[PDB]
């Protein structure tokens, strides 16, 4: 049942460094209510977070599969650790628009980027010394 | 573009047709009988030729009907905007048995699919774009 | 400020379109049902999700370049007319030589806004031939 | 001045696209490698090029007449989004009965700029019928 | 060579659709004369005036040709002889078309389907205006299946 | 492409062909004189972007500017070039042909080198390009795509 968009809001607003007056100005939601949308005294559906999407500069779909995460575990891994996903997803994204080995072959970005995060983690390599050319073929490896 | 004119080359056309004000298409009639085995495609002929209005191309486009109950599909699709001649659908029929067309059987529709005709122009190598790159923000 | 792309669940199996960035030319449809496709066979493949789609446009339910590339997948029909707000119906084809399995929520197609005409119909008895068909160079 | 289509050259094997008229659908695209399609099979063909669509269209990759109406060629997938920077490759499909070459230099495709909409999406509980979708004559 | 019977068309259907000589001149800028030469006979009706005349009475222009087809076939239109009932079943085909995906996917011809269904119906002894939109949806997924 | 190009000869026949002057291609185009003199004596580089804009000053479809490029690099000389009034005449014929009858536009697979196998064949039978009938023209165009 529970979306937990409030706290993805929250958490992405701060993550991206904004205050409430901010992202009021680039939304056109009021800060009494991006408030009241960050401790859930307003609902968030479908139509919040395609402006929350992008008044923080986040596809909105991402929000959509961050809150998947919270529906089928409890909480986000990714929200948890949101600053190696942003990386790895500007490596996918890139690699996704700039490689037909990627473009022809690619499923679903967001899946492809925790498949990646998580075989980074088993590696014991860090997200932010990791070489695009060698991220690019451990993605050719995941997709083939 | 306000008008699709349309001439008949014989006797067998059939006026292309669209039940509604907002189709996406005119119905395509067949002026002639077809039998396309399993596996196999056909020209079929309208015997209508078109003049599509101005900044767009003619797709010759399925039927949801014939693709989702009877496996046909319609290959080729490009009208350009200068083509006079005879209105041909390509037809696949991807399913078990034979597919019969007979004279006056509808078996496509016609979008108006408006499209540039944008001037080619090489460059040494084209930059990653500023949405194919960066982090959020 | 509209148009938009307007839509319903029909269901609790629907998944809301996505669009990865803002000039994609389409947004996912995702399946509400699990699908077997033996090899060279066909199933029409439910969203349980209604549109209205905006004005100067079809909705083109196009095929996704990686489920062609790799399982010979390819979208049949594909065209939904403005006024149509029934269950948004992908009809896939299996041209592989394996069996193709959909489970609910995978992405199967994409719906791209198509831009149109919507022409009046004039019979001419004869069309003639463009200049542009002949007339030599210069 | 007029709307550019961009391309430039991944290898020396690229042919530059060409069109025989100014009002011409597509832009002819052109393998850049030899392949070998048995019946019944697809491959994805290079062209060696990268494109930068003009903004408001996604380029189609769309069938030649001639292939489709004498030897049943095909092409799955086909769109090409605005931002999309890699090589442009054909997914040809053979669902003749005879085996399909391909030569460096050939025309498989051609290249549409096919005119959309980026809309925003909004959800909405039920979509009503439409005026067009309901009613007598009247 | 067969003649469209277009005057006669028209006319049963301007009547039917309650609008005098003077309002379908209104709504199609056809003079209140041409429209009379046009029903009365002699004055020609093409595939273009046909357009206008589908406009004008609120009917879709390609039911006019398809009556029109039914004279060279046949002889006689059973459409135009119970134009009142087709309307009414042809309302609900075209509801069940555009809003429910087994009609949409299915679906070969609008006006053929309401022709079946008012068969179906006259067979069985049922009159249209008695039955209910749920009714027909029963019937017409029954004769679109395979 | 490494094989050289030759689009300063092609530019300079074309444009006699067309009997203009350097000074009226300057008009249409935007080069200057001295750009055009300098594109077809070969000390300046010619690219597809020059010849997009030489085909138009030209009233000549880019694309067949590269054909005859193509023939140079496949042949050493182009047959098109030398005798271009014939190739202009027979392309006027399959081009009207391509977009007005459907068994040509259904089967086609390139105006060009379909314009080279009907010039070839109108040799061999000695018949002039100038007064054979279109009709005729249509005959001999299908009998050549009918071979695939």
């Amino acid at each position: 049942l529970p979306t937990h968009y409030g706290t993805i809001i929250k958490t992405l607003r701060k993550y991206m460094k904004l205050t409430q007056s901010k992202l009021s100005e680039r939304t056109g939601f009021s800060q009494n209510t991006i408030s009241n949308h960050e401790n859930g005294n307003r609902n968030i559906g479908v139509n919040e977070i395609e402006i929350y999407g992008k008044g923080l500069g986040i596809p909105s779909y991402i929000l959509h599969r961050i809150s998947d995460e919270f529906k089928e575990k409890g909480y986000s891994p990714t929200l948890n650790d949101f600053g190696k996903f942003d990386k790895m997803y500007s490596y996918v994204n890139k690699a996704y628009y700039n490689d037909g080995d990627i473009y022809y072959s690619s499923y679903d970005l967001y899946d492809e980027t925790i498949k990646l995060l998580e075989l980074l983690k088993e590696s014991k390599i860090n997200v932010n010394d990791i070489d695009y050319d060698y991220v690019l073929k451990l993605y050719k490896q995941i997709l083939s | 573009g306000m008008q699709l004119r349309f001439a008949r080359l014989s006797e067998h056309a059939t006026a292309p047709t669209r039940g509604s004000a907002r189709a996406a298409g005119y119905d395509l009639y067949s002026a002639y009988d077809y039998t396309i085995p399993p596996m196999e495609k056909a020209v079929v002929k309208t015997d209508i030729q078109i003049a599509l209005p101005s900044g767009c191309y003619g797709r010759v486009a399925p039927r949801s009907g014939l693709a989702a109950k009877h496996f046909i599909d319609v290959g080729a699709g490009v009208i350009d905007e200068d083509y006079r001649g005879n209105v041909g659908v390509v037809l696949f029929n991807f399913g078990k048995e034979k597919f019969e067309v007979k004279k006056g059987d509808r078996i496509a529709q016609l979008i108006c699919e408006r499209i540039f005709y944008p001037e080619i122009e090489e460059v040494q190598a084209l930059d990653d774009t500023e949405r194919g790159s960066g982090g959020f923000g």
